[PDB]
């Protein structure tokens, strides 16, 4: 169980790790979050109480080294920095926690919900996507956008999800318009998979992060990144039987977790009802089905 | 965007355009079978691809054989006539290469688009305009073209005759749009209309008769009057 300790919270903000949230007070004496299980990714983010504008945070996986957050009154943000000195680090969180002055982890034992949302999500591809290679954690935030929504403007701060455009040369082979125009396979299997990604695990991957970071910053191109990650899938007739099985649970959980408030401006309609009820895999996600079906029937 | 009467004169300027209509590509005729259900029987076809500046038509004959063993026809349909257009494209000099293609239906620009995406700098574009383009096949020379073919054809035409010597692009796709209309409206009466004196012929190298410029004056005139009638029938006002 690993400890991200804070050095202090001197402004008023919402603090959010993985789907769970605090509120702390201006100087409230909050020094850090424990007990975070390793294993997986995690998130840790922020939004001022005072400018609700601009959720912003820190990916991260405590395998990989020390972290903390201390707050910059210069860039006005709660910044995530990593401990090089071990002994520094360890006496510094047992301070804290002697004190009893962290927050819990709050994980309930049956609950595999961050598991499921995270499962095929590794830190090495989100370093990818999110290039900022002199630290082990990865800065995203509600404004970033996306190498595709530059092209159609500072490269440094983008997300680079990989471009799919279903009306480009890579998307299309010359003599077979129609064909992979109406039936995405060629594109999903070749193009994307073998070509690309090199496996579904790493589709998978990229597929989920786009979605927590929709759900967590509000990104709006992360959204437009998981619809088309959906859509390339639906709409390919030809897709292995445990890709089908797998995309079921992820999205189930994805819809699962999704705030009711929010279905309006983060799930597609066209996308979603092409998905469940036109597309070559409308009778290939019955878990997926029946959650929008019974929470979000009005989208549908 | 949308080709609409706001920006109408942009038909007449010196970009080279192309309209394509498919309301013609795919022909059938609905029968009993012996058994008593429906079926259909594919007649010839045809891709009306028309520069407007110059009345430049490019007919393509979709001759039934391109249907042979082939499903969902209406929507391959559209596929074949954006294969045909980027191939004529792709056969034009680049000094000839239309820098707009405008669809009459919407339903062609995805077609279109994707068989065109070697070529980014060509607009696909759509139309709010109803054109009469399905009127084609009422003109006799490109119904008998379309209908004697044995194999897929293209047949070049001037769809104007020599009517630029007289008058402006402008002009010349008003009348042609008047015709069609007519055409369109009421075919018999329209028809009528054209051939009624016997004096006034069609030149072997034309479609449409030779008419003086006041003969097409009260051409005009009586191709609005049938059009006028046909909509206080259609409308009962």
């Amino acid at each position: 169980m690993n400890t991200v300790p804070f050095t202090s919270a001197p402004i008023e903000v919402t603090i959010g790790i993985d789907q769970y949230s605090f509120n702390v007070k201006e100087n409230q004496p909050f020094h850090g979050i424990k007990d975070i299980p390793i294993g997986h990714v995690h998130v840790i983010h922020f939004q001022h109480a005072d400018n609700s504008s601009m959720r912003y945070g820190y990916w991260f996986d405590c395998r990989m080294g020390n972290f903390y957050i201390q707050y910059d009154p210069k860039d006005g943000l709660y910044k995530m920095m990593e401990e090089r000195d071990g002994a520094k680090f360890e006496n510094i969180v047992h301070n804290f926690k002697e004190r009893q002055m962290m927050v819990s982890y709050p994980k309930i034992d049956e609950d595999d919900t961050w598991y499921n949302l995270t499962e095929f999500v590794q830190m090495d591809k989100i370093r990818k996507i999110v290039r900022k290679d002199e630290n082990q954690f990865s800065y995203v935030d509600s404004s970033m956008t996306t190498v595709q929504e530059n092209e159609l403007s500072d490269p440094a701060h983008s997300l680079n999800y990989t471009v799919i455009n279903f009306k480009s040369r890579e998307a299309i082979r010359p003599g077979h318009e129609m064909e992979d125009f109406l039936d995405k396979s060629y594109y999903l299997n070749t193009v994307m998979l073998q070509g690309i990604f090199k496996n579904s695990s790493n589709y998978f991957g990229e597929l989920q992060f786009a979605f927590l970071n929709a759900m967590f910053f509000g990104n709006y191109g992360s959204s437009l990144q998981w619809h088309a990650m959906i859509e390339l899938i639906c709409s390919s007739a030809t897709v292995p039987k445990h890709m089908l099985d797998k995309l079921d649970e992820i999205l189930y959980y994805q819809i699962k977790t999704l705030p009711e408030q929010y279905s309006d401006i983060l799930l597609n309609e066209r996308v979603w009802n092409i998905c469940l009820y036109s597309s070559f895999q409308k009778n290939s996600l019955h878990n997926t089905e029946k959650i929008m079906e019974n929470k979000y029937p009005e989208l549908l | 965007g949308a080709m609409n009467s706001s920006n109408y004169a942009e038909l007449f300027n010196n970009d080279i355009k192309l309209f394509v209509d498919d309301t013609n590509v795919y022909r059938v005729t609905v029968h009993k079978t012996f058994e008593g259900n429906v079926a259909t029987k594919a007649i010839n076809g045809c891709i009306f691809t028309l520069n407007p500046k110059t009345g430049h038509l490019f007919l393509k004959i979709i001759h039934t054989s391109v249907w042979a063993g082939q499903k969902r026809l209406s929507q391959l349909a559209k596929w074949k006539t954006a294969e045909e257009v980027s191939a004529l494209v792709r056969s034009l000099p680049k000094e000839e290469q239309p820098k707009q293609i405008i669809v009459t239906r919407k339903a062609m620009l995805d077609p279109l688009e994707v068989h065109m995406l070697d070529f980014p700098n060509i607009a696909i574009r759509p139309t709010e305009l109803r054109l009469p383009f399905s009127a084609a096949m009422s003109i006799d020379k490109l119904s008998d073209v379309v209908m004697k073919a044995t194999e897929p054809q293209m047949v070049l035409f001037n769809i104007y005759d020599d009517w630029l010597d007289r008058i402006s692009s402008y002009t010349a796709f008003s009348r042609l749009t008047l015709l069609l209309r007519a055409l369109k409206t009421n075919e018999e009466s329209a028809k009528m209309i054209l051939l009624s004196d016997p004096t006034i012929t069609i030149k072997s190298y034309h479609l449409w008769p030779s008419f003086t410029d006041e003969q097409w004056i009260t051409i005009e005139s009586q191709m609005r009057d049938l059009i006028l009638t046909e909509y206080g029938r259609k409308y009962n006002v």
